[PDB]
C-alpha cells in the first residue's frame, strides 16, 4: 500500500504537464494528482481513453474515497490498485477500460542523473547555454526557410507572367505571318524588294526580341530549379534540429525544475 | 498568382523617367517607343499610331480609337486596359511591352472585375479557373446575400443608402452609467451653422436633455435661432448620448462641438450604386449514412516524397485521426512504418467507430511523421507535412473512391504529431508531398439524413426530478470559464439534466462538451434540444464558433443569436475574432460568412474593417481563396466604397514599394540620403495622387487631404518605419483634430499588437459600464498584409524617457506633469494620471505583456498614461527560460508614485495611493468577472498563426493571472502578493 509513495501520485502538476505526460498514450495510461482547486483534500485520477484525456475526481468524505456515492475506499490506493485490476465499465459504461498503463515519477526523474544541487546547477548552465546555440541556430535557419519559401513562389509567379509574355509575341510572329505571306506577293511582283526587306527586318526584330525573352525565363528556371533544392535541404535541416531541440528544452526544464523542488519553498 | 514585390516592373522598384516599351501592332509589326514613365495610355496610343505611320502594313490598321492596350502584369495576368486615363508606371507591368487590341465582350463586367482583382490582391479570372465544385457553387450561391443587401440599401429613399455609408456610432444602450451621469446637470452642446453666402458657422450653445433623439436636439436650435472633424453622422432616433462621441464628450469633458447641415446636401453627394449579377452566375439513388452497417476505415496509398535526411531518421509513416473539432472521435490510428525512400504503404486503417455515429463534422487529420530512436529507450517523432479533409463535403456526401491531398508545412513552433485546427483541403502549392488515399464505396452515394431522420432517432431515445443543490452545481458549472476542469462524473451529470439545462441557457457550452459526439443517439438528442434553445448573450454566443463547436446546427444557433442580440458597436468590437472563426468552418458556403457578409454589406464601417482583415490575410495560401471568393463577393455589392477602397490600396502600395526600397537598395545608405530620396519620389506626380485625398484605414471616417510632407520623416527602426501626416480637410478641422498622423510599417508583425489594442479597448468598457473611469489609450492599429500595418498616432504625447531629459531626477516626471498642467487643471492631470496608471498596472499584468521600460510608457499633455508596442503577450517566456512565474510587466517606479501622490514624500502611505489601489482591486475583479469573454477572444485567434497563441495550453496564463481556480478573495490576495513582490512591499 503505502500513501504519497505512489508513482503514478504527483502533487501541484498542472493539467497542461498531465496532458504532455498523457500525449499519444494508448487506452489505460493514467496518473493521480491533487484537485486543481488547489483544495488538497480532493484529487483527481487522469485516464486515457479513446484519445482523449479524462477527468475521474476522486471525492473524499469521513475516511472514505471513491467515484461517486457510496464512496466505500480507505485509502486513494486502494482506489486505484481495485481498478488497477478491475474495469472501469462497472463504474460507469462507456469506458471498458483498466488503469493499466502508469505514468511514474520514476522514470521522471530519470533525466537529472545529478547528486549535489552545485551539480544540477552546474549543470543546468550547460542545457541552458546549449539551448539558447540550439534555439539561434533554429531561428535563423527558420528565417532562411521562409524567405527562399517566399522568393520560390515569386520566381514561379515570374515564371507564369514569361509564359503569358512569350505566348503573346509568339501570337505576333503568326500574326505577321499571316499579314505578309500576300503582302510579300504583292511587292514581289511590283519590285518593291527593299519593303520586303523592311518586313524582314521587323520580323527579325520580333525573333530576336523573343529570343531573349526565351532565354530570360530560362535563367530564372534554372535559378528556381537551384533555389527549390535549397529548400529541401532546409527543410531536411529543420526536421533534423526540431525533434533535438524540443528534448533539449524538456532536459533544460526538468533540471529548472528539480533545483527549485530541492530548494527552499512557500 | 498574386503580386509578388510592389514595383513598378518585375525586378525594378521604380521606371527610369524615360522608358522603350515595345509596342505590337495588329498587322505584326513591333515599334519600340520612347515613353515618359507617368504618361497616360491615351497619350501612348496616340504617339504609337503617329510612329506607326513608318513601318510596313501600316494601311491594316484601322482608327486609333478603335483599339486598346493589352499586356502582362506582375501577376501574370492578361490584362486588358479599358482605363486609358491609366499612367504607364501604374499598370504593374511585368515587363515594358505592350499590345494593341480590338477590344471584345462585355467592356463593363471586365472594368468592373479589374477594380475588384485590384482590390484583393489578385485576379478574380483565377477563381474561374477553379474546377472545384464547391469554389463555384459559392460564387454563385453568394450572390444571395449580395442582392439582398443593395436592395435593402436602397430601399427606403436617399435615407436607407445614408444609413449604409454613414452608419451611426452608438453604444449598445442608452442607459447611462451612474459615474458618467453625475457629469451632467440633472448637456452643453455648441452646434456651428454653415450660412451661405460666406458659409461660415456661428457658434450656437445648447443646454438639452441627454436622451433627447437627434430631431429634439435641432428642435431646440431652431427654438434657439454631423460630428465637427470627421465624418459621423446621427441619422438614425438613438438617444443623443448613446452616440460614442457624446458619451465620450460626457466622461472626458469637453464640448461636444457638432455641427448642423441640410439633409439634401449629402444626399445628393451619395452616389446610387447597383449589384450587377455576373458572368459567372449564368453558366453550369442514395443511402443513409445510419444504413451502413460496418465501420470507418480509411486506405492509405502512398506518397510522393518527403524532405529528410535518411542519415538522421530511421522510418516515416502516416499518422491519422478522427477529429470533431479539437477532439478525437477515436484512437489515433498509425500505418506501418516504412523507408523515407519508398514512401509506399497501401494498408486499410480501421478506426474504432461505428459510420452511422460519424457526426455531421467528422475530420480526417493526418500527417506524415519521421520516427527515429537513436538515444535512449524514447524515439523522437515529429511532423513533416499534414494535412486535413472533411468526411463529408458541402453536400452532406460523405467521401468516397481515391483522392490525392497535397501536404502542408508544418506552422511554426507546433510539435504535436497532428494538426487538428489547421484548415482542410489540399495545398494548391503542388511542388509539395501528395498523399492519396481511397475511401470506401457503399454501392451508391451516402448521404447524411435528413432533419425530420435526426429528430426521429432523438424522439425514440428519449422515450421535477431535480433537487435543491443538484440545480445550484448546475448554475456553479455554468458560471466556469471555458477551459476550466469538466470532470466525466459531471459530463454525466450534465447529460442527464440537459432537459433542465434550458431553464440557464447559458450551462449549453459545457453542456454540448458533455455529449459523446461518436455516438449518434446522444448527437441527435442533443440536435433537438438546440433546435428550440433560448438565444444567449452573443459573448456566450460566440464560443460556439471556435474550434472547439464544429457543428452546423450548434455554429447556427450561434449565428442566429447573432442575428437577433448583436449590436452593431458588438460586431465591430469583436470583428477581428468573427473574421478568424471563418477558418474554422468546414466550408465556404456557411451561415456565418453570410451573416458577416449581409452585415458588411449594410454597414459600411463593418465593411471596411471587414474588407482589410481578410485582404490582410491573401498572402496567406491556407485561406487565400476563402478570403479571396469572399472579398470578391464583397467588392461586387459595397458599391461606390470599392473605389475608396481602391484609393487606400494603391496608397498602400506606394508605401510599401517606398520602404521595400529603403530597406533593400538603400539599406546602407545615410539617413540623410534616405530622406532626400523620400522627399524627391513623394513630390511626384503619381505619388501625390495616390497618396492623398484618401480616408484613414485606421478609421474610414477620417479623411487623410493633403499630406504634410514637412512632417513625415522615417523613423529610426531596421524596418524604417513612415511617421505620414495629413491634413483634415473637414471644414473644420480645429473641432475635432487637424493634422492627422499615422506611422506605416512594413517589416514587422503588428497582429499581436492589433489584437493587444483590441482587448485593452474591451477592458475599458467593461470598467466604465461598470462605475470604472479607468481610461486606457487603445489607438488604431490595423495589419494590412503580411507584416504590413498602420498605427495611429497619439498626439501630443512622449516617452518617459523624453520627459526624463527635456540628467534628471525622481521627480522629474511629477514635476513635468505639474509644468504641462500648471493651476487648477494640476487636480485633474493627477486624477488621469493616477485613473490611466490603474488601467495598464491591471491590464498589462493579466496579459502578460512584454517587460514595460522608459520607451514603452508614454504620457499625454494632461496626464494620460498609456503603453505602446505590445509585441509579446501571454507566457512568452516560458519556452525561452522554463521559468513557470507571472510577470508584473509594470512596475510602478518610485517616478509613478510620486505623480499619483501629488508629490508627497514616502508615497506608499498617502490617501491618494490607497485609492489607487481600490481602483486597481475594481479592475482586477471586474475584469475577472467577464474571464470567459476573454478566454473566448483567445479562443477565437488559436488558428490565426500568431505565435504566443497557438494551443489552449498558450490561453491558460490568463488563468494563472485572474487566478480562476479560486475564489474571489482568494484571487484578490494573489493580485495583492503579486503586486506586491513586484514593488518590494508597499500593496497591503
Ligand atoms: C520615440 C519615438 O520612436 C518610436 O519608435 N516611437 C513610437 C513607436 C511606436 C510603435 C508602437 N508599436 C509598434 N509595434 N511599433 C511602433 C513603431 F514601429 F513605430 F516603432 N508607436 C509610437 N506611437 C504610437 C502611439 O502614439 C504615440 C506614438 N511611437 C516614438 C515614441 O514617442
Amino acid at each position: 500500500m503505502s500513501l504519497q509513495d505512489a508513482e503514478w501520485y504527483w502533487g501541484d502538476i498542472s493539467r497542461e504537464e498531465v496532458n504532455e505526460k498523457l500525449r499519444d498514450t494508448a487506452d489505460g495510461t493514467f496518473l493521480v494528482r491533487d484537485a486543481s482547486t488547489k483544495m488538497h483534500g480532493d484529487y483527481t485520477l487522469t485516464l486515457r481513453k479513446g484519445g482523449n484525456n479524462k477527468l475521474i475526481k476522486i471525492f473524499h468524505r469521513d475516511g472514505k474515497y471513491g467515484f461517486s456515492d457510496p464512496l466505500t475506499f480507505s485509502s486513494v490506493v486502494e482506489l486505484i490498485n481495485h481498478y488497477r485490476n478491475e474495469s472501469l465499465a462497472q463504474y460507469n459504461p462507456k469506458l471498458d477500460v483498466k488503469l493499466l498503463y502508469p505514468v511514474s515519477k520514476y522514470q521522471q526523474d530519470q533525466v537529472v542523473k545529478e547528486d549535489n544541487i552545485e551539480a544540477v546547477g552546474k549543470k543546468l548552465h550547460e542545457y541552458n547555454t546549449q539551448f539558447q546555440e540550439k534555439s539561434r541556430e533554429y531561428d535563423r535557419l527558420y528565417e532562411e526557410y521562409t524567405r527562399t519559401s517566399q522568393e520560390i513562389q515569386m520566381k514561379r509567379t515570374a515564371i507564369e507572367a514569361f509564359n503569358e509574355t512569350i505566348k503573346i509575341f509568339e501570337e505576333q510572329c503568326q500574326t505577321q505571318e499571316r499579314y505578309s505571306k500576300e503582302y510579300i506577293e504583292k511587292f514581289k511582283r511590283e519590285g518593291n524588294e527593299k519593303e520586303i526587306q523592311r518586313i524582314m527586318h521587323n520580323y527579325d526584330k520580333l525573333k530576336s526580341r523573343i529570343s531573349e525573352i526565351i532565354d530570360s525565363r530560362r535563367r530564372l528556371e534554372e535559378d528556381l530549379k537551384k533555389q527549390a533544392a535549397e529548400y529541401r535541404e532546409i527543410d531536411k535541416r529543420m526536421n533534423s534540429i526540431k525533434p533535438d531541440l524540443i528534448q533539449l528544452r524538456k532536459t533544460r526544464d526538468q533540471y529548472l525544475m528539480w533545483l527549485t523542488q530541492k530548494g527552499v519553498r512557500q | 498568382p498574386p503580386r509578388p514585390s510592389s514595383g513598378e516592373l518585375w525586378g525594378i522598384h521604380l521606371m527610369p523617367p524615360r522608358i522603350l516599351v515595345e509596342c505590337l501592332l495588329p498587322n505584326g509589326m513591333i515599334v519600340t517607343l520612347e515613353c515618359l514613365r507617368e504618361a497616360t495610355l491615351i497619350t501612348i496610343k496616340h504617339e504609337l499610331f503617329k510612329e506607326a505611320r513608318k513601318y510596313p502594313l501600316h494601311q491594316l490598321l484601322q482608327d486609333e480609337s478603335s483599339y486598346i492596350f493589352v499586356s502582362v502584369t506582375q501577376e501574370a495576368e492578361r490584362e486588358e486596359f479599358f482605363d486609358e486615363t491609366r499612367r504607364l508606371c501604374d499598370l504593374r507591368l511585368f515587363q515594358p511591352f505592350l499590345k494593341v487590341i480590338e477590344p471584345v465582350g462585355n467592356r463593363e463586367e471586365k472594368i468592373l472585375n479589374r477594380e475588384i482583382g485590384f482590390a484583393i490582391g489578385m485576379p478574380v479570372c483565377e477563381f474561374d479557373m477553379v474546377k472545384d465544385p464547391e469554389v463555384q457553387d459559392f460564387r454563385r450561391n453568394i450572390l444571395n446575400v449580395c442582392k439582398e443587401a443593395v436592395d435593402l440599401r436602397d430601399l427606403n429613399s436617399p435615407h436607407s443608402r445614408a444609413m449604409y455609408v454613414y452608419p451611426p456610432n452608438v453604444e449598445s444602450s442608452p442607459e447611462l452609467p451612474k459615474h458618467i451621469y453625475n457629469k451632467l446637470d440633472k448637456i452643453i452642446v455648441v452646434i456651428w451653422v454653415i450660412v451661405s453666402p460666406n458659409n461660415d458657422k456661428q457658434k450656437y450653445t445648447l443646454k438639452i436633455n441627454h436622451d433627447c433623439v437627434p430631431e429634439q436636439v435641432i428642435a431646440e436650435a431652431i427654438r434657439k435661432k454631423k460630428v465637427c472633424g470627421c465624418d459621423e453622422y446621427f441619422l438614425e432616433k438613438y438617444p443623443l448620448s448613446q452616440y460614442k462621441y457624446i458619451r465620450s464628450c460626457i466622461m472626458l469633458g469637453r464640448m461636444p462641438n457638432l455641427m448642423l447641415m441640410a439633409k439634401e446636401s449629402l444626399y445628393s453627394q451619395l452616389p446610387m450604386d447597383c449589384f450587377t449579377m455576373p458572368s459567372y452566375s449564368r453558366r453550369i439513388s442514395t443511402k443513409s449514412l445510419w444504413v451502413i452497417n460496418s465501420a470507418l476505415r480509411i486506405k492509405i496509398l502512398c506518397a510522393t516524397y518527403v524532405n529528410v535526411n535518411i542519415r538522421d531518421i530511421d522510418k516515416i509513416y502516416v499518422r491519422t485521426g478522427i477529429y470533431h473539432g479539437g477532439e478525437p472521435l477515436c484512437d489515433n490510428v498509425n500505418t506501418q512504418r516504412v523507408p523515407c525512400s519508398n514512401p509506399r504503404w497501401n494498408e486499410w486503417l480501421n478506426y474504432d467507430i461505428y459510420i452511422p455515429d460519424l457526426p455531421r463534422a467528422a475530420r480526417l487529420c493526418l500527417s506524415i511523421c519521421s520516427v527515429k530512436g537513436r538515444k535512449g529507450a524514447k524515439e523522437e517523432h515529429c511532423p513533416l507535412a499534414w494535412g486535413n479533409i472533411n468526411l463529408f463535403d458541402y453536400t452532406d456526401t460523405l467521401v468516397s473512391g481515391k483522392m490525392a491531398l497535397n501536404l502542408w508545412p508544418v506552422p511554426h513552433g507546433l510539435e504535436d504529431l497532428l494538426n487538428p485546427i489547421g484548415v482542410t483541403g489540399s495545398n494548391p502549392n503542388k511542388e509539395t508531398p501528395c498523399l492519396e488515399l481511397e475511401f470506401d464505396w457503399f454501392s451508391s452515394v451516402v448521404k447524411f439524413p435528413d432533419m425530420s431522420v435526426i429528430e426521429e432517432h432523438a424522439n425514440w431515445s428519449v422515450s421535477n426530478e431535480l433537487r435543491e443543490n443538484d440545480k445550484e452545481q448546475l448554475k456553479a458549472i455554468s458560471t466556469r470559464d471555458p477551459l476550466s476542469e469538466i470532470t466525466e462524473q459531471e459530463k454525466d451529470f450534465l447529460w442527464s439534466h440537459r432537459h433542465y439545462c434550458v431553464t440557464i441557457p447559458e450551462i449549453l457550452p459545457k453542456l454540448l462538451l458533455s455529449v459523446k459526439w461518436n455516438s449518434r443517439d446522444e448527437v441527435a438528442q442533443m440536435y433537438c434540444l438546440v433546435k428550440d434553445w433560448p438565444p444567449i448573450k452573443p459573448e456566450q454566443a460566440m464560443e460556439l464558433l471556435d474550434c472547439n463547436y464544429p457543428d452546423p446546427m450548434v455554429r447556427g444557433f450561434a449565428v442566429r443569436c447573432l442575428e437577433k442580440y448583436l449590436t452593431d458597436d458588438k460586431l465591430s468590437q469583436y470583428l477581428i475574432q468573427l473574421v478568424q472563426v471563418l477558418k474554422y468552418e468546414q466550408y465556404l458556403d456557411n451561415l456565418l460568412v453570410r451573416f458577416l457578409l449581409k452585415k458588411a454589406l449594410t454597414n459600411q464601417r463593418i465593411g471596411h474593417f471587414f474588407f482589410w482583415h481578410l485582404k490582410s490575410e491573401m498572402h496567406n495560401k491556407t485561406v487565400s481563396q476563402r478570403f479571396g471568393l469572399l472579398l470578391e463577393s464583397y467588392c461586387r455589392a459595397c458599391g461606390m466604397y470599392l473605389k475608396h477602397l481602391n484609393r487606400q490600396v494603391e496608397a498602400m502600395e506606394k508605401l510599401i514599394n517606398l520602404t521595400d526600397i529603403l530597406k533593400q537598395e538603400k539599406k546602407d545608405e545615410t539617413q540623410k540620403v534616405q530622406m532626400k530620396f523620400l522627399v524627391e519620389q513623394m513630390r511626384r506626380p503619381d505619388f501625390m495622387d495616390a497618396l492623398q485625398g484618401f480616408l484613414s484605414p485606421l478609421n474610414p471616417a477620417h479623411q487623410l487631404g493633403n499630406l504634410r510632407l514637412e512632417e513625415c520623416r522615417i523613423m529610426s527602426s531596421a524596418k524604417r518605419p513612415l511617421w505620414l501626416n495629413w491634413e483634415n480637410p473637414d471644414i473644420m478641422s480645429e473641432l475635432l483634430f487637424q493634422n492627422n498622423e499615422i506611422i506605416f510599417k512594413n517589416g514587422d508583425d503588428l497582429r499581436q499588437d492589433m489584437l493587444t489594442l483590441q482587448i485593452i479597448r474591451i477592458m475599458e468598457n467593461i470598467w466604465q459600464n461598470q462605475g470604472l473611469d479607468l481610461r486606457m489609450l487603445p489607438y488604431g492599429c490595423l495589419s494590412i498584409g503580411d507584416c504590413v500595418g498602420l498605427i495611429e498616432v497619439v498626439r501630443n504625447s512622449h516617452t518617459i524617457m523624453q520627459i526624463q531629459c527635456k540628467q534628471f531626477n525622481s521627480h522629474t516626471l511629477h514635476q513635468w506633469l505639474k509644468d504641462k498642467n500648471k493651476g487648477e487643471i494640476y487636480d485633474a492631470a493627477i486624477d488621469l494620471f493616477t485613473r490611466s496608471c490603474a488601467g495598464y498596472c491591471v491590464a498589462t499584468f493579466i496579459l502578460g505583456i512584454g517587460d514595460r521600460h522608459n520607451s514603452n510608457i508614454m504620457v499625454k499633455d494632461d496626464g494620460q498614461l498609456f503603453h505602446i508596442d505590445f509585441g509579446h503577450f501571454l507566457d512568452h517566456k516560458k519556452k525561452k527560460f522554463g521559468y513557470k512565474r507571472e510577470r508584473v510587466p509594470f512596475v510602478l517606479t518610485q517616478d509613478f508614485l510620486i505623480v499619483i501622490s501629488k508629490g508627497a514624500q514616502e508615497c506608499t502611505k498617502t490617501r491618494e495611493f490607497e485609492r489607487f489601489q481600490e481602483m486597481c482591486y475594481k479592475a482586477y475583479l471586474a475584469i475577472r468577472q467577464h474571464a470567459n469573454l476573454f478566454i473566448n477572444l483567445f479562443s477565437m485567434m488559436l488558428g490565426s498563426g500568431m505565435p504566443e497563441l497557438q494551443s489552449f495550453d498558450d490561453i491558460a496564463y490568463i488563468r494563472k493571472t485572474l487566478a480562476l481556480d479560486k475564489t474571489e478573495q482568494e484571487a484578490l490576495e494573489y493580485f495583492m502578493k503579486q503586486m506586491n513582490d513586484a514593488h518590494h512591499g508597499g500593496w497591503t
